[PDB]
């Protein structure tokens, strides 16, 4: 497979690559390059879906240095009249958007932490794409 | 057969196959053609001849720079277009010449320029029409629309329209009979001239995120005078810029029209007070709310006519106070803010729904906590802890009720559900409960459906507490951890069918129990460690059984008791899955089979 | 064994006798008497104990027609600086009060309801009398 | 004897056995013994004799009418009497005459009238002297306390005393060391002249339910003028009347004192305000409240130099706001109210207890919820819901922590328990959680302590957790509904000693997992259902085992595996109770001891 970087911090080396067989090309940016400690920021988005992107959600299969975890389920939009503006969109259409995250209030330990990403929408609900994300971190 | 058939002889799909024309080796009689992200550089005349049936169409991102004329003419009975994404430069007068029953059309991404050359003239039926993220500038609908019949929504937003005039719908006027769902959104516009919007009915409005400012709201609201709306919504989004400030000045005025719903979306702004804003927004027969955060307001309680509210994923410091006359549905879902409850005062009310909250209560359930004498349905899920100090007194019509997945309290200390007798519906699940008082059951003479998975037991033995329950059919109760059985406990529920027995821990399993049950069908021990009967006293069924899971539990393969082994083979015809059933017990015989194998002895 | 009236309502006929052998007189009154339904009044008690009433508690064990109950605890007076005046006293000293109680809010069936009390005080947690009581019930 | 002999040959018991003289015929050296109930209308010179070595004497409610001169004579270290009910209208002079040594005395409900005619001027190191409910009138001192000395507590409550004057007290002046915990309670008195407690030192001093209104109170304390106590107790009793109002105007100028410590009890008005009044109870080293309802109070938060707090059995409506720069212990159990949590600022403080009250969290654990940064004690038991939403960071020296009977919640998400680096107890008992992360004990490298019962486990399969954790020795896990053992769980935990796996499901046994555990003494299976092993490989148990149960469990008396029974009874000197283990799977084989039973094939 191919290495896709994104960017480098004090302590963090995040990266991802492809996990199934369809390959259709995304852009990710995020301004400034997360640290693993707390932090703020933007994180600009380019796609061009597939598939109707309505009543989108997320199944999230993480790891910790080889210690697996529960699988996590995330609701992105729902039903109608929704908070975000995209996804509202249809196939073929161009997605351009940028939307502002922030945490703080946990230590993480040394390791290689690893996920994976199952995105789902649709009325008969099909998969929309997946990718598998690589994230060090050594504490200065 | 590159393109895929995903059913057979009806459609065929195939996407980003790198073709360059219209496959034709597809069957004749061949429905909803699927094509997208195949490039076609331009279409000719008669491009789709093979396929004289057809009910749906797609070109998606399929690059198409020209459409010229006679398209589409060997075709009929085609009632769907989507000409998502493809540039095109000249669409080609009197296309779509030949479309007899045509009803949604979509053209979205295409580089517009107006709405006049567009030559839908002689189209009919046509119900939908979305014309999105185009490049249009004013909103001066073209004549045809006189034509134009049982047209229901036109969605044309995020476009660069400026301002309103009131030459526009000039059209539309002579429409005695018209339903139109219009909407217009995320448009930079800062003007109306009085008198535009005038005599129109619409029956439903959406404008969120199309202005930069308060005083420009407060003039663009002006600007509507004698709309007629049936439902109007209002807000904005959260992924762009909103506004900066939001009070009772703001939103003034509006109550110059005849409305009849509401709907703000996701305020940015932290709101404190709902009285004198809101002010004239009453006899409006609903209200609801989504994702605002007002956390601090005092008085929630005033004299409004509203007969319908919800308060979806708001925010909140208190639990609101309420004093509604005529207030006959209530939905109170998915909120964050506050962990309490107080008293309410809902004189005719026939409806509540309370899940997700996380909220607490104390002294739960009384006709004293919500002011009513008839309330029909009841829904208290999800919640962080109830205590019960009180059986529902003046409540005696109440007919559901639900409590899963909350956290009870002193549920077995009396006579909890004594004064209702007439329920039919019952639900108490993985609520971290002890029975342990026989009669805890005591007064409910209708119930016909009872669900409780996961509520311990007293040591563990079940007791003799379904008495009087002389109509219930379907009875739950599994994954509490049970060993054993009263004798006779399901007696004169001569009307049971279903019944759950799935998770739980015995050792024996006995036919004396279930003797006189003249209406079972399903039976269910499935993930059991079940591994002989007391003995061979095994009786018959009652004739009606004609379903019973026996699986998923490790039995034992030894000469032993092999009798047992005899009595179970003896009955095939109400098994379900003979391939799941084997014993590990033994070393040898592990995964093997029951039925299958023969034993010594 | 001898019986014990106290008071009559329109629906309470409260009474009670001794449960085990010692048999220490003991005067109980309650005004007005009782209704089953939610009530309020005074309790009138005067008493000679025979162990020291300090931190003293109950045991209940209670009977609805044949059905037990789990067995109640409560704890009347304990440690130090105790709300009642009563449970400071000493062997041979006279015990004579009176308490206020009310209730409301619980619907009760007809039956005949059976109570059984233990009074546990002292340092080294000896019992200090027990009663039966029985309250025949009858809505009008 | 009818006399019961409780203790042979020292203490011996006998009341209400319907005497009318001293019994004889017990043993010679006998101590304490007891007399209740037995009418003795008269006392005689040397009524006790044959007893010349006596400690404990009583004669409670043996109704005696007149002691006279010589009693007790020939007898000494009698360190007690118990003179309590007996109506004594002539207490002849001389009494008590010879006794070297005693300590305590009482005497209730004696009929006396004052204290001077009380001959107890020849005693010495009487420490203790308790009369009450008599009919006193005046508080004036006799004269032989001057004589008297070591005396600590005077209890002089519930008499009718009146009023005070400065003559009163002259005496105990002339005493250069002196501790005297007086006490005088439910007292009606409504006046004191000034000046009469003066230049005088206590060690407790406690009025309650003595005053009738108000000004009264008001006028007390201003009688009161520089009594310097060491702790003071004010209140009233709920059983009688009390107060109708209070106020800052109330309890005003008591800080014309020097108080170290305060106890405020059981107050029936319903307060409001707390700050300005206990105004200058400020440099007061502790402070406490009970059974007091503030149930409206806003701003708790104020500058007070108090070093020890107390909220014991009280109400409120908010959970307070504290910021104190120097307060080491805090106490907040057993409260009723409120039922929430809110941040405070404790800068310098070393523990917590915050039980019983029934409170939720939400982000429950982080140096910002106390403002701390060395916090060596917690306990959070018996509260209603917490969440986990951080890993406690900031608190890196923290040796205690409790969280039993609460719930907890998304507790296996995340490493909770990351920062304490130094831990030695911990419990996590009864809380609705469910292990489904290996590594939840991630970071706890010095626990010694812990316990975790009625916790279930993902698919009822321990997994490989215990690592690191190289100091453990008492490991607490039982009524967690295991089914099976993870093959090398317990390793490098080469410090056990006690291991709790009583009342689980297992149904057979293997001594694999235990085979290098060169600390156990105590290995428990007791209420589980086991009924043979996986084979007849069991090892033997490491030497240093000195105790296993294998008690209360079915067993399976047939000749099938007759081999595990013979391994059984292989080895005795490691059972317990050989009496309790008895099978009753086959019919015939029912409540018979196993190791006395013989089978054949
Ligand atoms: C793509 C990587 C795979 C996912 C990584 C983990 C995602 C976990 C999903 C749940 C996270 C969530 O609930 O939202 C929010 C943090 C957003 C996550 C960051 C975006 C990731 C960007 C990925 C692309 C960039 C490359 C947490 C939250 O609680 N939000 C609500 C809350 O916000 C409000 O209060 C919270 C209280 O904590 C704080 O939070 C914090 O700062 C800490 C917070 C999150 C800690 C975990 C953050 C993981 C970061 C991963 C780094 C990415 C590297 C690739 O604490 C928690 O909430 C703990 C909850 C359990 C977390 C388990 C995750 C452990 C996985 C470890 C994997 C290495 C916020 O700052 C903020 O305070 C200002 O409250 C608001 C309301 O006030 C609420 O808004 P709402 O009420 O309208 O819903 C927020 O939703
Ligand atoms: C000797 C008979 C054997 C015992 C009989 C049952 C006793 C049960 C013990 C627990 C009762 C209790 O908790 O106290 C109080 C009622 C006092 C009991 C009556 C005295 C009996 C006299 C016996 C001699 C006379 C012959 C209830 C209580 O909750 N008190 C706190 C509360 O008071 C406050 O708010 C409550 C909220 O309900 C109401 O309560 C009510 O009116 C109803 C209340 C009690 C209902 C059961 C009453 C049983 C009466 C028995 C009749 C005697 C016949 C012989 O509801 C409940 O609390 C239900 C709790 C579960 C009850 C199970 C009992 C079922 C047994 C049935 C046997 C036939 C109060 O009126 C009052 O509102 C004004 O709150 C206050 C604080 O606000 C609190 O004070 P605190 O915070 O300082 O502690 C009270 O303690
Ligand atoms: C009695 O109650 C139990 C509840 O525990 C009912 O059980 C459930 O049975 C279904 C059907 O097998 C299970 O679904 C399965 O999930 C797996 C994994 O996704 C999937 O591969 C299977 O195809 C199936 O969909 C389900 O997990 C199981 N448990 C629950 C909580 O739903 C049972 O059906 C009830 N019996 C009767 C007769 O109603
Ligand atoms: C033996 O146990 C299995 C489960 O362990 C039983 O399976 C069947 O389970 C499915 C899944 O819940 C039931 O499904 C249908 O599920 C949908 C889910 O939305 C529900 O809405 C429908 O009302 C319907 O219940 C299915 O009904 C259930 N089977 C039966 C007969 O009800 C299996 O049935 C058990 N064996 C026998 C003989 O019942
Ligand atoms: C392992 O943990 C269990 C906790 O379940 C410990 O058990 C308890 O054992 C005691 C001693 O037998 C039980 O007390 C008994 O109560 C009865 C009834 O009052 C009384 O007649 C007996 O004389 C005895 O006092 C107790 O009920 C039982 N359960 C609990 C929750 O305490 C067990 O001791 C632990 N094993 C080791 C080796 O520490
Ligand atoms: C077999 O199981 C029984 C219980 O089922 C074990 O009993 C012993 O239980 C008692 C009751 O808890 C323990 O008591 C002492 O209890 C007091 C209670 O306050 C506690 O404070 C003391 O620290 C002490 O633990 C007793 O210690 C416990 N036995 C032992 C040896 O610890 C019985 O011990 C089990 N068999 C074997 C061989 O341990
Ligand atoms: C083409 C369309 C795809 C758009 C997906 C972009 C979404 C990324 C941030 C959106 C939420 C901002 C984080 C946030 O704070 O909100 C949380 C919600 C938590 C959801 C966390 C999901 C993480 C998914 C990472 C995706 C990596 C590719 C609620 C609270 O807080
Ligand atoms: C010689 C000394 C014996 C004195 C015993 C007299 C106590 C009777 C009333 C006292 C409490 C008033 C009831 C009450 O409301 O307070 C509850 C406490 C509940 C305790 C209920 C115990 C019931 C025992 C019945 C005894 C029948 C003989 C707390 C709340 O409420
Ligand atoms: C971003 O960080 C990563 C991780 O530290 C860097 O990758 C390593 O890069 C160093 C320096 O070139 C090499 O010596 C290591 O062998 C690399 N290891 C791996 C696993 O890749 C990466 O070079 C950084 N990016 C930039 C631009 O410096
Ligand atoms: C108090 O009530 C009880 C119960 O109703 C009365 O007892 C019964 O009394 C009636 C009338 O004398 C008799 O006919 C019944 O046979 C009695 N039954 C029992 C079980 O005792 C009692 O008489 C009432 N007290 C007074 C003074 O009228
Ligand atoms: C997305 O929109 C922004 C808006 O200015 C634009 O600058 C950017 O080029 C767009 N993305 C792409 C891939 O063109
Ligand atoms: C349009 O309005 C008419 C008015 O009678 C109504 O019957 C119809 O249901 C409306 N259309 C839709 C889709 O509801
Ligand atoms: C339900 O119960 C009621 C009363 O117990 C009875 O009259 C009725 O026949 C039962 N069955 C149905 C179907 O209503
Ligand atoms: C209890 O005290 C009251 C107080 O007036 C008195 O009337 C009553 O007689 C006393 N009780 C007895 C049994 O004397
Ligand atoms: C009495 O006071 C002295 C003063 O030093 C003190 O040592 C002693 O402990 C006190 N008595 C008691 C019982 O505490
Ligand atoms: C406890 O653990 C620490 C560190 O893990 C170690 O240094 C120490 O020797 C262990 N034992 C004792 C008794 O402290």
């Amino acid at each position: 497979q191919k290495q896709y970087w994104v960017c480098n911090s004090s302590d963090a080396s995040i990266s991802y690559t492809y996990c199934d067989k369809m390959q259709y090309p995304i852009s990710i940016n995020v301004n400034p390059c997360i640290e693993l400690k707390g932090s703020k920021g933007l994180l600009h988005i380019f796609y061009i879906p597939r598939r109707d992107l309505k009543q989108l959600y997320f199944n999230l299969y993480i790891t910790v240095n080889t210690m697996n975890l529960p699988k996590r389920k995330e609701v992105i939009c729902r039903g109608s009249d929704d908070d975000y503006s995209f996804c509202r969109a249809l196939k073929g259409e161009t997605v351009n958007t940028t939307i502002s995250f922030s945490f703080k209030g946990i230590k993480f330990s040394k390791g290689k932490y690893k996920c994976v990403v199952e995105a789902i929408s649709g009325s008969p609900e099909e998969m929309l794409f997946c990718l598998e994300f690589v994230i060090l971190h050594q504490p200065n | 057969e590159p393109c895929v058939e995903v059913v057979p002889n009806i459609t065929y799909q195939c996407m980003e196959l790198n073709f360059y024309k219209i496959p034709d080796n597809l069957p004749f009689s061949t429905k909803n053609l699927d094509l997208s992200f195949n490039p076609l550089r331009h279409l000719g005349s008669y491009s789709f001849f093979s396929f004289p049936e057809l009910q749906v169409l797609d070109l998606s991102r399929c690059e198409i720079q020209t459409i010229e004329d006679g398209a589409y003419q060997s075709l009929s009975h085609l009632s769907t277009l989507i000409l998502t994404g493809n540039p095109i430069q000249s669409l080609a007068l009197g296309a779509f010449s030949g479309l007899s029953s045509l009803q949604k059309l979509v053209a979205v991404e295409t580089n517009l320029a107006s709405l006049e050359n567009f030559p839908i003239g002689h189209l009919k039926t046509l119900k939908e029409l979305n014309v999105a993220h185009n490049l249009i500038q004013s909103f001066k609908l073209p004549e045809y629309f006189s034509n134009l019949t049982n047209l229901e929504h036109l969605d044309l937003s995020s476009n660069k329209i400026q301002s309103i005039y009131c030459t526009d719908l000039r059209v539309l006027h002579q429409m005695p009979l018209l339903n139109l769902s219009l909407d217009l959104s995320l448009n930079p516009m800062n003007f109306i001239q009085p008198g535009a919007f005038k005599e129109i009915r619409l029956h439903k409005l959406t404008l969120r995120n199309n202005f930069d400012s308060l005083n420009v709201m407060k003039t663009c609201i002006q600007g509507l005078a004698g709309l007629e709306v049936h439902r109007l919504v209002l807000g904005e989004f959260r992924n762009e810029g909103n506004l900066e400030k939001f009070d009772k000045s703001a939103l003034e005025g509006l109550c110059n029209l005849t409305i009849e719903e509401f709907r703000l979306a996701y305020l940015d702004y932290y709101l404190d007070d709902i009285i004198d804003l809101f002010n004239c927004l009453t006899n409006v027969s609903s209200f609801s709310l989504v994702s605002v955060t007002i956390e601090r307001v005092k008085d929630f309680s005033y004299n409004f006519g509203w007969q319908h509210l919800e308060l979806v994923n708001c925010k909140f410091g208190q639990f609101p106070t309420l004093k509604l006359k005529s207030l006959k549905r209530l939905t109170f879902t998915s909120n964050k803010g506050g962990n309490a409850f107080s008293e309410v005062d809902l004189p005719s009310l026939e409806f509540l729904d309370l899940s997700r909250n996380g909220l607490s209560f104390k002294g739960c359930c009384s006709q004293s906590d919500f002011g009513t004498t008839s309330l029909k349905y009841l829904d208290l899920s999800f919640n962080g802890v109830i205590t019960m100090s009180s059986n529902f007194l003046g409540l005696e019509q109440l007919e559901h009720l639900d409590f899963q997945h909350s956290n009870l309290k002193q549920m077995s200390e009396f006579s909890v559900f004594l004064s209702l007798r007439n329920l039919i519906y019952l639900d108490i699940s993985h609520t971290h409960t002890r029975v342990a008082f026989n009669g805890i059951f005591n007064g409910l003479s209708s119930l016909e459906v009872l669900k409780m998975a996961g509520n311990s037991f007293q040591e563990n033995f079940l007791p003799d507490i379904f008495t009087e329950l002389r109509n219930l059919t379907f009875l739950d109760l599994s994954q509490c951890q049970l060993e054993q059985l009263s004798p006779t406990a399901f007696n004169s529920l001569s009307s049971l069918q279903v019944l759950n027995m799935s998770h739980n821990n015995f050792f024996s399993l006995d036919t004396f129990p279930y003797k006189c049950l003249n209406s079972l069908q399903v039976l269910d021990y499935s993930l059991n460690h079940i591994m002989t009967s007391k003995k061979q006293e095994l009786q018959h069924f009652p004739s009606s059984l004609a379903f019973l899971n026996l699986t998923q539990n490790d039995f034992a393969c030894t000469c032993e008791h092999q009798s047992f082994l005899q009595w179970i083979k003896d009955q095939r015809q109400l098994l379900v899955e003979v391939e799941r059933m084997e014993c590990a017990t033994p070393s040898d015989k592990q995964g093997m089979p029951v039925l299958s194998l023969n034993i010594t002895c």
